[PDB]
This record gives structure tokens, C-alpha cells and sequence, in this order.
């Protein structure tokens, strides 16, 4: 019944996981931190209308255990009744909780929703939480649980993507992220981080190497026998070509984003003025030992469940987990080469896991804004072989 | 990543260290500002030691090891008071850069890959604890008067030069906070090397630097691979007690800050709980990002108005004390032979106490022999609980006691030369009491009087000689309190003042010197605490937001449980003789609400703890709560006016009421107002004192006087006109 | 909001104790994989790929809870792959927030097919394992003045008046109630008894209940946070009141126990695709919250707000059930609201029966399923208190 309109979307810099400058700061203040930004923004706003405040955190242990969302809540001064929930899928974590903010609101039950994620990796490295997936031999044994990095340099493999060829996409991903920053895109959404005392931590994302070449590309080396696992499932590979590295990889990094979603009711009352609306969503999978190829089908869903297709979108957004499964879903949905990830990606940016998700998302309602277009499609790959997609329209 | 404060571009600082390389190799840096008599972290040290840590990464292959010592009576004590006190929020950056380069040339100094050893000679307190805490080595010298901690919390500072960072790794998180970081603990030499302070002990300074040299020539032999190489530099360290993370200290961490705001009763003192939060952030990282993290919070006190409020008063304000401030220009010396004190009740028991402790003979006068023997078992009663603790000896607890003589003769007063009346509040007892005693002591005596409210010019008719006659004021229980009201009659003579204030820092206490005025400075302020309080009972506040409002607002105790040890027949009286003076000039009496409240407990029977029965119950002895009564005959809970308002209305009630004594003269400086109002009557510390809360007064409506007066008249016009600022506070 | 979420399956595991307790040998992710495979048993012939999401509550999401542990059930149960699988943390209410999500999910028309529930082994993975944002800053513990649950009920008893016999009464009308239900075979269908590999029980009850409880054994217990400090913190916020009276034992608060408990949750169409009966309807849900310092306040205001949501009153509702997590705070919401006696956790709860964090709000959701149809009622009520003083509220209907 109602529409979910997008007021605001915002993110920190993503700082690095050697020497970064987000190290020393709690993945509690990050979220904080862009709670204080949106205060700024509207002091006026009556937080007592905030019904949920909901994250996404895959590794929700230690500093980020203990539903860091109702921490953001009580530690930012937000009324009691803001709520506060973390939920992990894996990669699409940051999504989800945009999605699920989305569908509550649509149901009439949530009038406005704060949605985001946050991953703090140089405190809380992933796989810190454990798991049953991994950490128990008979289920273990049985999913045939497999890194994704093997799944990524088996889909090259397989479609036929060459070392040049990942590092050709991990080279315009570090051009066109340099030129976002250079260009001003970034200048509104990224909010600089700053210590109790206001001095500045960090400003920009720290693990761009906007000097990246293609001949230094190719000095990088690739990354428990995962490899037999992997071929005894696709028997008919002989050898799997590992083409992946560092560099045409995400990057580990630390990261919080936010995104305001609530009704046009809402935003009228307190306002606020819309910047996009969400138009669908949508949730499928596809095989977990590969694990990276969930978007497609994906994507296929949100679309027909938009009555839409792809000349419909103008922007294209996927996460760069990997270059190969970008690739990937350029060639299985033909996507055209100037519409994906126009601003760069996770290769240049980062990866902050639970963050990512609304990074990209905010991303691309600035993009619309800024080019005047209409519609942008989102999409991450999953741990464990789920994918989620979300298109957004302009206002 | 340079160990300097500049990199670009007349003056530049002095030279305050030594260098000296032996045939060995080994490095001494003797630590010796020639600007001063105490070596202090300030801008010529952090290049003096810039230049030296330089050298020692130039001439590394030549080096073995380095002593770091110092040439002064102490090691190394402090940092630049005067310029961390004037740091302005926008100066948080230089700050955070000072502190940064100053651990970074001590970080050097620890990873040399060779050994370093303090010889501590002397105090090494705060900075000076620091630098030797960056040592592999600790040798101190134990010697009278050395002193080794971390004080910098009683400034309202934390230590910023890798105290808290090295302690925690070194203690744990726990053990540190507890026992080094949050109360800024002194430590003897001996009790230094007992918690792991300190590493050796010799029995003189001349051993030190030889000890030192032994120690490194000794580690090089025995342990060459892990020479000059901390514990926490090791790859298989383990912080002791776990780090955050362990399943152990998980358990118990986060009731760290439950247990931190119990203790400091939910008081605005921000200082603690930064070290904690500086100590627990630290250990979730490495060395040099938990190090960082100890700058940042730093360099939040540093710019805050508490450790302005802090560094006014327990360092600017005490010095000025301390060095005479109050006492009279021109006056010699006087040595005390015998100390006869009139009175063995709580207060004359407990200076006769603290003045054997100091090393004096004591007459303990009473009406009876019963009385006085009773009074020296309080020395004895204390005495006994210090040789449990292991604080004396037997042997030194034997001649303490054997300098208190209680008596009930007034002949035994003869060759006494320091009188000390501790009886009942009466003029003419006081009169009588001191009659019987003027001729049989030393024509010379000092005629001492523990007055709470009597004036001095009064009681000084009683005796001959009342030149020498003056108000001695002590604080019960006289063996903790550190402050000694001493009040000028208008007979007493400047040698007077200058004799008692010296009997002041004899026995180890702190001196204020007060005109006669009734009700002097500490006793007509902590009044408007109690009455202010009293008046809110009487509005229908409830008593346990009125006592949550007093420990909240900072004091040691909250003010009905005060009020009921201060006897409210003595209350009554103060305002039965305070309406006399008015009535008799012919002007007409406003009184206090609180003095109907007074009234009303002593027509019920309960006039405080003295009596059995007061705002609480006591039952052997003991306190037991709140009188259940007390809702009941003041309609508790028919007001509820904001706990701030309630903490804001005492406070200011004695901030306006020292301004008043500034005005009328009184007092005659800042320093004592403040000094007066913490060691006194408890005025909160984070406030610096009564006087110091006026200028750097912090709400939600802005800083300093200006947001004083507007608080204070926002009070005036919900609460009465006595919240009303004097001119003086106007512009 | 167009799409009316159903219930069509609500089952849960019997509760097993924390103290040599059956469920400790059992990993908590077979918990869910057994309830899993009972929905098969009940419906061998539904399509599993129109089950487009499985969401479960996991308040300790560490260890053998990490990992996304929905995922993994949707893996290791051998689920279509496309059934995604998240795991939500919302405290206390993390059962029935996973259900009100699920509902809203096929409300927005995005979702045809839902599992929520929840998975708590207590025994395996304590309370706190996960550390917390709020536990491990004291930059954070010392402004928002954290307070455990236990001392927050105990201020509550003592603003309220709630004598030490009052709270120990419930504590009694608990577990009679529990037995009640217990003997009178209401659980007989929705208590799915765990098994091993091989097929062998492992636990068919709730064996945390002490249904031979006495007024006199009772009283006998000892007061319950054992560190200091909390009490004189929450005074400091509640400054008017003078002395907390310790109340609360472990024979009038809620049970440490392993459990999971699993929802079917879909739209008109999609039941009738896969030829499902429709059990109840989800009439509104609502989430708000109170004191942080009390904490556990919070299940009134969100009470209020799913009634006035749903256009309903106190008397429209024939059954309440409130979770039992301390006996002062079912006492409070019984005062506040006036809730009749005999529709206050007819069946008993968690003080007789335990309390799966993670687990609870669906197991008390399903409980009111059943009993509404057993006594052929109209509506209930669930609602649950949250750490940090949340609160969330559901109102179901019978179909
Ligand atoms: O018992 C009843 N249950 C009902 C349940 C529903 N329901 O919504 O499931 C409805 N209705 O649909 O209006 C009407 C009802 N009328 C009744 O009398």
C-alpha cells in the first residue's frame, strides 16, 4: 500500500585494514557518527517518529555484539522508542536491512526507519563470530563449504575470463573511483570521521591506489585442498585458473553507512524532502560452492517483479567481491559496459561487509541525482549462494 | 614521526640533558633543567630529549645501553601546569601532538634493541614515572621523602605520556586502574617495588648509576636475545587478568564503570572515567594505536573546564598557600615545646592526636581523670588499627602514646607554650576554662581556641595577654581532615598568626588565615549547604532525592546525614544569636526556611544523630536510614524540582556565600576560599573550590561568570531572592 | 500492506535445562534442522521453492550460533538454495520480531513464503558470549547507565509494591498452569520431540518445569549482577526512591534453557497453492520501549500502540500473553492495563518453562495459536520485554 521514499543516505570514509586511520575507532562510534551527521542535517526532525533503527553486521561479536543497533540508539541519545535490530546475511547485510526497512514500512506498521550496516574488519575480522557452516565437521562436510575466492577464480575459469581480463575491470574501478572523488560525488555522502575532540581521523577512502597500472597489476601473486572440493562438485573443470588477487579483489576495510527510509506521509510531516523511491525488491540464490553467483537470478526477479527490464535501468550497481563475478553478470545480463559501477567499486573502496550493502545504494541516489536519471539497479553476491536486488527511482 | 615539536623555520629552548658515553658503550643521560630545581616536562625538555633520542639512533652501533638519571633532589616530577591550563578547546590539536611527539621519542628510547635502566634517585611522580616506565629497568633509591606514582588524575589530567598505556600492560586493566591510575596513589620506594613499580631498591643515590651499569652488563650476558625488549614487544604476551576479549575478564568488564560511578557517588568528575575508558580501548590494540587512543582522551581533559577548575586550585592555589601566601611578611620562627590541650571530647582527642603524631608532648586536660584517659584511647583506639594495617611500628606507636599525658589538674599545664580549647560552644565557659589556665602556662603561650561560630574578639576578654590569644579551627575527625581554619581576633597579634600557621604545616596541615567575623568563612558557608537542603525538606522534596542531589552534586557526605552530626540545637542557636544582632540594631530579621524546619525536628524530639534520633535512625550506634516519619511531616513528594535544580541550589548557595566573604574581607584571596571550601567543609574538588565554581561555572546555558549569574538568577526567580548575585559578580 | 500474513505452522522443541540439562549435547543448529524436518513430515508435498526466506532470532549469534545460522539450516536441511536465510538480534523479542518480519514481509507482497522462529542453547552459548558494543566501551556503560534485567525487576517491585509473596505467588500460578497444560495434552502436537541420528528420544518435555512448587519452598530461595555497583547506579537515576528490595530469585524469573521454535508464515495465495489450512491471521504488530535504567517497562507502551494500530481495545482481547521474564514485570503490565487473571499466560511461561532468548517469541506466539483454536477464541495478544528497554507487540486472530 504505502511507497518507501529514500530522505537520506550517507557513509563514512572506508579506512584500510594495514595501518588504517579507523583502527583506534569503535565500530559503535562510526554509526554514531552518521546518526550526529543526519541531526545536522534536521535538527528539527522529531526523532520521536523513528520507529526502528535497523543494521547490518556480519560479525556481530565483541565490539559489534550485543545489537550495536540499540547501542547506536541509547549511546546517540535517540528516544528509547527508536528500537534498534542487527541482522546479518553475509554480503547483502546493508541492503537487507534497506529492504526489510522498506517492507515495513510498506506494511503501514513503521512510519520512518533508520537502515544501514557496519563492519569495523581491522577490530572484528570476519569469520571471528564462528559458525556452524564451518566450525561443524558433519554439516561441513555436507554443504561442501568452499572460500569464496575459489568459487570467484572458478567462474573465470569457466566463462573464460583471462588474468588480463579481471585486471583490466580492477583498473577502470580504480579510474572510476578516482574520478568520482576528484569530480565532487562524494563530497555530500561521505562523512569525514573525527575523534572526541573534533580532530580529523580520515576523510576519503584510504585503500584506493588511484596510480594503479596494468603492468603492476600483473606483478601481484594469487591467493586446506578447497580445490578438489570445488572440482569434485564441477567434475567437468580439469584445473581451476587462479586469476584473483589483492588487487582485482575487495578490499578489507572499515565502514558504517545510514539510509532514512519512511513513508511520503511521513517525510511531509517532518519536512524532509524525498530523493528516491524503492521501487522492488527481491531475494533468490544460486549454488553455495561457487557461492558468487546469486545476483542473477536476483536480479532477474526484482526486475520481472517490477515489470521491468534492463533497457529499463540506467545505472547498474553490483559489489566488486571479485572481478570474475562482475564479469559475470555483465555477460550473462548483457549489461552495457558505460551503465555498471559508473563510480568505481569494492575493488578501489573496500568491502566493509555489513555496510557495503547501503554504501552502494546511497551511491547510486547520488548518482541518479547528479546525472538526472531515473532508475538504478543494486545487487550483491552472498556468502553461501544468495543474492539480493533492489531498484531505485528518482524523485 | 619526528621526535621534535617543530619542522619548519631565533629562540629555541635550553639544553636539560647530559651526554655521556662510557668506554662500554653505555649512554647516561642525566636529566638537569637549569631553569628550575625539579626536572618537568615542558618545551626545553621534549627537545632536549628529541636531540638525545636522535643521537642515540646515529650512534647505535657504538651504544650497548643507555642509564637515564637525573642531576636534581628529585628524578623527575610533572609537567607545564601553566601551559596545559591555559589549552583552549581549539588548542586540542597542538595538544595532541605534544603528548604524541612525547611518547614517540619514549617509544624510540623502548625499542632501541638495548638496554635501558632508570636510576631513580628521587620523587619520579607523573611525567617523571612515565619516562621510567619507558625503561626495561626500574632502580630507585630508597631514600626519605622519594615518592613514585601517577598523580596527574588529582589535576583532573591522565597520564598522557604512555602512563596509562604501560601500566595496563603491565598490571592488566583491572590492577592498574585500581591500584595506580584512577586515585594517582603515591608510593613509597619500598611499596613501589612490592606492586612491580619498581624492579631494585639501594640504600643511597651513589649507587645508582653504578647499579644501572651492573644491571645492563649483567642482561647483555644473561639474556642478549631479549635485551632491551618489553614484555608487551614479545610475540607470545599475554596481558595479565586477559585482555577484553578474554572469556575471564569479559565476565566482570562491564560492571568496570558501574563500580567507577558507585565509588564516585555519580559525581561530573570526567578524569576517571576517561583513564578507564584510555585503559580498557587500549588493551583491544597494539601498543602504539592504544598509546594514540591515550592521547586523544588527553587531550579531552586537557581543554575541559574540570581540569582547569583541578589544576587552579591543587596546584596554583596550594603552591600559593603553601609558600606563605596568608602567613605575615616579616615574622621569624618559634619552636613549640609542649602542647597543652583543654577539652578530651572527639575534636580535643583528635588534635592532641595529630599533634604526638607530629612529633610533640601533649597535657590532655579534663574535668575528670576518667575524661582525659578516655581521650588518649582514641589515639590508642587509632594506633591499634594502624599497627593491624602494618602503617608503624610498635616500637613507634609506643612513643606516641608516650607523648599524650591526660590529666585532670590544671597545674599540669605548667611549661606548656601552645594552648588548644576544644570544650563546649560557650563564651563564658571558654571565659572560665582559659581563666584557669592563663597564669600556670608560659607567659609566651599561644591561647588557641576550636571555635565553630563564637568570634574571637569576644573570647579574647577572658585572658590577659590577648595579643596572643587566636581562633585554631579544626575539622572533626581531626586526623583526616587536612585544613586548619586559623582566625585573626582584633587583639591577635601578626607573630600570632605567623606561630599558628607554622603549627599548621608541623603537624601536616593546610592554613587559612580568617578575619573575625561570626560564623568565619568555613562554618557560615557550610551552613547555607544545610539550610539549603533543610528548605527543600520543607517544600515536600523527597529526603532521597535531597541526599542523591548532595553526593551527586560531588560533597563527601549529603546534607541531612551532615546535618544530623552537626546537631540541629546547635543550628537553632546559630540563628537565635544571628536574629539577636538584627533585632537589637533595630532592623527586622529575615529568616531562613530552613529554620522552621529546625524547629519542627527539635518540638518531634529528633535534633540529630547526637540526641539517638534525627533525618535518620540510629540503632547502636549505628545509622540505620531514613526516619519514615520524615515523609509524612513535610508532605515528601508533593515537590519534585529537577535533581540539577536541587545539586544547583546548594552549590550556588555556597558560591554566593563566599563571594560574600570575599566582600566583606573575611577572606583575603582566592586561594583560600578554595582551599578552605575542598579541605574544609568538602566542597566538591571537580569544582576547584567556592571561589573557582563562580569564574569557570559550566551549564547547558554556556561557561564561565556570565553563565554563573544567569544560573544564579534563573535560581532567584524560582527559588527565592537569596540566589540573587551580589554586585561584585555584576558588570 | 495490501497481502494478510497467515500463520500455517508453529512448532517449537521442549525446553531443556541449563544444569545437565538433554539439549546440551545438541548442537543448536540441529535444533532447527529437527523442526525443519517436521514441517516435511506435516506437508510432504510443498513445493520448497516458493519459501523465499527463513529468518531466525539468535540473541548469542556466536560459535555454534555464528555464521548466519538461518543460512545454515537452509543448507545443512537441504532447502532449496534460493531460500535465503538471515538471522536477527532484537534481544528478548528476537522470536517474535522474526515472525512481525516475516509478516511484513508478505504485507509489502515482495515475500510468498516465510519461516521465522528462533534458536537459543543457552547451555552451549551463554548469555553475553557475543561481548557487546555496550559491555566492552566504558566511554558508552558509563553514560547510558546500563543496569541488568534483574535489578531493573526489582526496582519495579519496589515503585510498585510487589511484596516478595506477591512475585513468589505468580511464580507458583506459573508453573501450575505449565503442569496444567502439560497434562491436559495441549502441547501434545507442537512440542516436537528432539532425536538423535539414530532416531533416539533425546527430550520430549519442557524438563525445566518443577511442577510440585510450593508456597514455602518458595519462600525459601535466595535473592539473585553479583558485582556491585548497579544498585547505587540505578538509584542515582531514581533518586526519589531509597532501598531496592531483592525480590527476585531463580524461582520467580525465567529459566536458562536451550530451545528453537519454527513459524510458516505466508499469504491467502500462497497457502492455498501449496494447500495449506490457515491457523490465525496477523492483525498488527508494533514496536516502542520505556526506561532504559528500568529496562523492563518497555512491553506497555508497545501494547498500546499495536491496540490503537489494530483499532481495538483491552476487552477485544481473550488471551494475553506476556513472556515470564521476571514475575514484577507481568505483575506491572497485569496493574497498568488491568488484564483479567484469567487471561494473563494461561498456559503457563518462561518462569515455569524457560526462556530460549532467541527462541521465546515465537514458542509463546504458537503457544497462543494453539490455544486460541483449543478454546475456540477470537484474539490474542504476545508481547515481550527487550534489553535496552524495547518492547514488541503482536496481535493474532483465529481463522
Ligand atoms: O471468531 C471470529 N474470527 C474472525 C476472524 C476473522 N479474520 O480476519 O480472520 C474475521 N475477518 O476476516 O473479518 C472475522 C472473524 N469473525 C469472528 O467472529
Amino acid at each position: 500500500s504505502e511507497e518507501a521514499f529514500i530522505y537520506e543516505a550517507i557513509r563514512t570514509p572506508r579506512g584500510k585494514q594495514k595501518n588504517g586511520s579507523l583502527h583506534e575507532v569503535k565500530p559503535l562510534s562510526l554509526v554514531v557518527g552518521l546518526i550526529d551527521e543526519l541531526r545536522k542535517r534536521h535538527p528539527d526532525l522529531d526523532e520521536n517518529l523513528i520507529s526502528d533503527v535497523i543494521l547490518g553486521c556480519v560479525s556481530p561479536v565483541g565490539d559489534q555484539g550485543g545489537d550495536i543497533a540499540r547501542a547506536a540508539v541509547l549511546a546517540s541519545g535517540m528516544p528509547v522508542t527508536s528500537g534498534g535490530v542487527q541482522l546479518n546475511r553475509f554480503c547483502a547485510s546493508g541492503l537487507e536491512a534497506v529492504n526489510t526497512a522498506a517492507q515495513k514500512v510498506r506494511s503501514g506498521w513503521d512510519d520512518l526507519v533508520l537502515a544501514g550496516g557496519v563492519e569495523s574488519m581491522s577490530r572484528v575480522p570476519m569469520g571471528s563470530d564462528g559458525g556452524a557452516m564451518g566450525l561443524d565437521p558433519a554439516t561441513n562436510y555436507d554443504v561442501m563449504f568452499v572460500p569464496q575466492s575459489i568459487g570467484a577464480d572458478l567462474i573465470a575459469t569457466i566463462e573464460g575470463f583471462s588474468r588480463e581480463d579481471v585486471d583490466a575491470y580492477a583498473l577502470r574501478s580504480q579510474q572510476k573511483a578516482a574520478e568520482a572523488w576528484s569530480g565532487g560525488y562524494f563530497a555530500k555522502s561521505v562523512v569525514p570521521v573525527r575523534d572526541q575532540n573534533g580532530l580529523l581521523i580520515l576523510d576519503h577512502d584510504e585503500h584506493m591506489r588511484p596510480d594503479t597500472t596494468k603492468e603492476g597489476l600483473a606483478k601481484l601473486k594469487p591467493a586446506g585442498g578447497f580445490d578438489d572440493v570445488a572440482l569434485q562438485k564441477y567434475h567437468w573443470v580439469e584445473k581451476i585458473n587462479h586469476v584473483h588477487t589483492g588487487g582485482n579483489s575487495s578490499g578489507i576495510v572499515d565502514g558504517a553507512a545510514l539510509v532514512m527510509i519512511g513513508s511520503a506521509a511521513a517525510g511531509k510531516l517532518q519536512g524532509l524532502t524525498p530523493r528516491a523511491r524503492i521501487v522492488a525488491t527481491a531475494t533468490s540464490g544460486a549454488d553455495p560452492v561457487i557461492m558468487l553467483t546469486g545476483p542473477t537470478p536476483a536480479t532477474r526477479k526484482v526486475l520481472d517483479r517490477a515489470g521491468l527490464t534492463v533497457d529499463d535501468i540506467d545505472l547498474f550497481e553490483l559489489n566488486e567481491a571479485f572481478a570474475s563475478v562482475v564479469l559475470k553478470f555483465q555477460k550473462d545480463l548483457n549489461i552495457p559496459d558505460e551503465k555498471l559501477n559508473v563510480n568505481g567499486g569494492a575493488i578501489a573502496m573496500g568491502h566493509p561487509l555489513g555496510a557495503t550493502g547501503a554504501m552502494i545504494l546511497g551511491t547510486m541516489v547520488d548518482e541518479l541525482e547528479r546525472r538526472n536519471a531515473r532508475r538504478a539497479l543494486i545487487t550483491l553476491c552472498i556468502g553461501g549462494g544468495m543474492g539480493v536486488a533492489t531498484i531505485i527511482e528518482r524523485v | 614521526s619526528s621526535h621534535h615539536h617543530h619542522h619548519h623555520s631565533n629562540s629555541m629552548p635550553d639544553n636539560t640533558i647530559q651526554w655521556d658515553k662510557d668506554a662500554d658503550g653505555i649512554v647516561t643521560l642525566t636529566m638537569d633543567d637549569p631553569s628550575g630545581s625539579t626536572n618537568v616536562m615542558n618545551e626545553a625538555y621534549i627537545e632536549s630529549m628529541g636531540k638525545a633520542v636522535d643521537r642515540l639512533v646515529a650512534e647505535k652501533d657504538s651504544i650497548t645501553g643507555v642509564v637515564v638519571a637525573s642531576a636534581k633532589k628529585t628524578f623527575f616530577a610533572g609537567g607545564d601546569v601553566k601551559t596545559m591550563i591555559q589549552a583552549r578547546p581549539e588548542d586540542a590539536g597542538d595538544v595532541f601532538n605534544t603528548v604524541e611527539t612525547i611518547k614517540r621519542q619514549l617509544r624510540t628510547l623502548e625499542t632501541l634493541g638495548k638496554p635501558v635502566v632508570a636510576a631513580i634517585n628521587g620523587a619520579a611522580l607523573g611525567g617523571g614515572l612515565e619516562i621510567a616506565l619507558a625503561c626495561h629497568h626500574r632502580i630507585a633509591a630508597d631514600v626519605k621523602g622519594s615518592q613514585l606514582g601517577l598523580p596527574e588524575v588529582t589535576l583532573g589530567l591522565l597520564p598522557g605520556g604512555g602512563g596509562v598505556t604501560r601500566t595496563v600492560r603491565m598490571f592488566g586493566i583491572q590492577n592498574a586502574f585500581v591500584s595506580v591510575l584512577a586515585q594517582g596513589t603515591r608510593f613509597k620506594p619500598a611499596k613501589a617495588k612490592e606492586i612491580g613499580l619498581v624492579d631494585e631498591l639501594v640504600a643511597t643515590v651513589e649507587e645508582l648509576v653504578p647499579a644501572a651499569k651492573a644491571w645492563i652488563k649483567e642482561e647483555l650476558k644473561a639474556n642478549p636475545d631479549g635485551a632491551g625488549v618489553q614484555p608487551w614487544d614479545k610475540k607470545g604476551y599475554k596481558m595479565p587478568g586477559g585482555t577484553p576479549s578474554s572469556p575471564g575478564l569479559a565476565a566482570i568488564l562491564p560492571s568496570f564503570p558501574s563500580n567507577l560511578r558507585k565509588q564516585l557517588k555519580g559525581a561530573p568528575m570526567p578524569a576517571p572515567r576517561a583513564i578507564l575508558a584510555a585503559a580498557v580501548e587500549g588493551a583491544q590494540v597494539d601498543f602504539d594505536t592504544a598509546s594514540r587512543i591515550e592521547s586523544r582522551y588527553f587531550a579531552s581533559l586537557v581543554t575541559g573546564q574540570v581540569a582547569k577548575n583541578m589544576m587552579q586550585a591543587f596546584f596554583f592555589d596550594l603552591q600559593a598557600i603553601n609558600a606563605g601566601g596568608s602567613r605575615p611578611e616579616g615574622i621569624g620562627k618559634t619552636p613549640i615545646k609542649r602542647i597543652g590541650v583543654l577539652g578530651a571530647g572527639m575534636m580535643g582527642a583528635g588534635i592532641a592526636y595529630v599533634s604526638a603524631k607530629a612529633g610533640y608532648e601533649v597535657v590532655l586536660k579534663d574535668v575528670s581523670l576518667e575524661a582525659a584517659a578516655k581521650g588518649k584511647g582514641y589515639s590508642e583506639k587509632l594506633e591499634a588499627k594502624a599497627l593491624e594495617r602494618g602503617r608503624t611500628t610498635q616500637e613507634r606507636s609506643d612513643a606516641l602514646l608516650a607523648r599524650i599525658t591526660p590529666t585532670a589538674d590544671a597545674a599540669d599545664f605548667k611549661g606548656v607554650d601552645f594552648v588548644i580549647e576544644a570544650v563546649f560552644e560557650n563564651q563564658e565557659l571558654k571565659h572560665k576554662v582559659f581563666g584557669e589556665i592563663e597564669d600556670i602556662v608560659e607567659p609566651n603561650a599561644i591561647l588557641g581556641s576550636n571555635t565553630s561560630t563564637l568570634p574571637i574578639t569576644g573570647l579574647a576578654t577572658g585572658v590577659k595577654r590577648q595579643e596572643d590569644f587566636i581562633g585554631i579551627h579544626f575539622f572533626s575527625p581531626v586526623d583526616k581532615m587536612p585544613l586548619v581554619e586559623i582566625i585573626k581576633g582584633e587583639k591577635t597579634s601578626d607573630e600570632a598568626l605567623a606561630r599558628v600557621f607554622d603549627y599548621t604545616l608541623a603537624i601536616g596541615k593546610t592554613p587559612i588565615v580568617v578575619n573575625d567575623s561570626r560564623g568565619f568563612f568555613t562554618s557560615r558557608v557550610i551552613g547555607t549547604f544545610v539550610n539549603e537542603a533543610l528548605a527543600m525538606l520543607g517544600e515536600g522534596v523527597e529526603p532521597a532525592s535531597i541526599e542523591q542531589a548532595g553526593s551527586q552534586a560531588g560533597y563527601p557526605a549529603p546534607p541531612l546525614q551532615l546535618s544530623d552530626e552537626l546537631n540541629l540545637e546547635l543550628m537553632h542557636k546559630i540563628a537565635v544569636a544571628t536574629r539577636k544582632g538584627v533585632e537589637d540594631a533595630g532592623g527586622t530579621y529575615q529568616p531562613h526556611p530552613a529554620e522552621a524546619v529546625v524547629e519542627k525536628m527539635i518540638e518531634l524530639g529528633r535534633s540529630g544523630r547526637l540526641k539517638g534520633a534525627g533525618f535518620y535512625e540510629y540503632a547502636d550506634g549505628k545509622r540505620s536510614g531514613l526516619w519514615p516519619g520524615l515523609r509524612e511531616t513535610f508532605k515528601s513528594g508533593s515537590s519534585q524540582p529537577p535533581l540539577q535544580d536541587m545539586i544547583d541550589r546548594m552549590l550556588f548557595a555556597e558560591a554566593l556565600e563566599t563571594q560574600k566573604c570575599l566582600d566583606e574581607g573575611v577572606l583575603t584571596s582566592t586561594a583560600d576560599a578554595n582551599i578552605g571550601s575542598i579541605m574544609g567543609i568538602g566542597f566538591p574538588p571537580w569544582t576547584g573550590g567556592s571561589a573557582q565554581f563562580i569564574v569557570g561555572y559550566s551549564g547547558p546555558a554556556g561557561t564561565g561568570k556570565a553563565a554563573f549569574v544567569a544560573r544564579a538568577r534563573e535560581l532567584a526567580a524560582a527559588y527565592g531572592d537569596r540566589f540573587l548575585p551580589p554586585e561584585s559578580l555584576l558588570s
